[PDB]
């Protein structure tokens, strides 16, 4: 299910300068821009391959795009530090997400425009592209000034066709890196704690989409509550890893087994310990 | 304020054979705020060639940097990522397995 | 390509 999105964090240091912007855009889980506001000569810069090729109108444009955001969110922030009270002394934390679900038939699946305050919901687009919701009181005070503007009108000829259009052009672009599934590579292992249990952990490694759903089950039964199960986590050169592990008493070993679903695979895995 | 401490997971690029270049990777997922020291340590002391992600967050709103360097391992050498922020009274200091 | 200029909040 393609995907692009971008992920703003503006947050306030208010007794040593203004406030932080830095932006990044993902085409699924593959990085391809930055913005950092506490650059030198801070501009929009490339982080992927598939985009370094873009012109000068394009990187000089979303620089220029990045540079008003920057300033919209430290003035963001100075309202919503207002209409809480809150002093002009503790740092605080404006956080965005936006951007395209894209379809089957390369049309607009779903479109994102998010927001939260010191790391909460604060006021969202709605999934018929023109009208929001809030989270209390004070995120009323921005939906009127929002709706004022006609905001929800603009994002949705965004979404609707900027985002479409050029995610599109970014999956063609980079079809090498972004539309191969790698499927996972795995194995099972077995750790003794004591003389009467073991630790089975079940391992996934260099898969790419990021997506991915391990579980153990006992004579068929999931162990959704004795299953450890850490975040997905980056390999570094555009893979991923993730492990779920279960104590098992021994003896039992052979009643587990680990099941992992992933793009890259049209059966879903099926993994034992064999000693 | 709503505040979250991190999970940090260390790691190499790829199962780790002695004299084979690899990269240690330490990830630090789930946190908030985002303010967030991190060192990569060998031995003990600092290592200085360290590279880092650019500030991103997951569906809850909470933060995740990756810190890496390449390096070459060895039966001998111990590696751990140190990891500073508000939630923890002192540095949490922890030690590369060597498990995957 | 990123979003279009929008009202501060
Ligand atoms: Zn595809
Ligand atoms: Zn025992
Ligand atoms: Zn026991």
């Amino acid at each position: 299910s393609h995907s692009m999105r971008y992920f703003d964090t503006a947050v306030s240091r208010p007794g040593r300068g203004e406030p932080r912007f830095i932006s990044v855009g993902y085409v699924d889980d593959t990085q391809f821009v930055r913005f950092d506001s506490d650059a030198a000569s801070p501009r929009g810069e490339p982080r992927a391959p598939w985009v370094e090729q873009e012109g000068p109108e394009y990187w000089d444009r979303e620089t220029q795009k990045y540079k008003r955001q920057a300033q919209a969110d430290r003035v963001s922030l100075r309202n919503l530090r207002g209409y809480y009270n809150q002093s002009e002394d503790g740092s605080h934390t404006l956080q965005r997400m936006s951007g395209c679900d894209l379809g089957p038939d390369g049309r607009l699946l779903r479109g994102y425009d998010q927001s939260a305050y010191d790391g909460k919901d604060y006021i969202a687009l709605n999934e018929d592209l023109r009208s929001w919701t809030a989270a209390d009181t004070a995120a009323q005070i921005t939906q009127r000034k929002l709706e004022a503007a006609r905001a929800a009108e603009q994002l949705r000829a965004y979404l609707e066709g900027t985002c479409v259009e050029w995610l599109r052009r970014y999956l063609e672009n980079g079809k090498e890196t972004l539309q191969r599934a790698e499927p996972p590579k795995t194995h099972v292992t077995h750790h003794p704690l004591s003389d009467h249990e073991a630790t089975l952990r079940c391992w996934a490694l260099g898969f790419y989409p990021a997506e991915i759903t391990l579980t153990w089950q006992r004579d068929g039964e999931d162990q959704t509550q004795d299953t450890e199960l850490v975040e997905t986590r980056p390999a570094g050169d555009g893979t991923f890893q993730k492990w779920a592990a279960v104590v098992v008493p021994s003896g039992q070993e052979q009643r587990y087994t680990c099941h992992m679903q992933h793009e890259g695979l049209q059966e879903p895995l099926t993994l034992s310990w064999e000693p | 304020m709503i505040q979250r401490t991190p999970k940090i997971q260390v790691y190499s690029r790829h199962p780790a054979e002695n004299g084979k270049s690899n990269f240690l990777n330490c990830y630090v997922s789930g946190f908030h705020p985002s303010d967030i020291e991190v060192d990569l340590l060998k031995n003990g002391e600092r290592i200085e060639k360290v590279e880092h992600s650019d500030l991103s967050f997951s569906k809850d709103w909470s933060f995740y940097l990756l810190y890496y360097t390449e390096f070459t391992p060895t039966e001998k050498d111990e590696y751990a990522c140190r990891v500073n922020h508000v939630t923890l009274s002192q540095p949490k200091i922890v030690k590369w397995d060597r498990d995957m | 390509r990123y979003r279009p200029g929008t009202v501060a909040l």
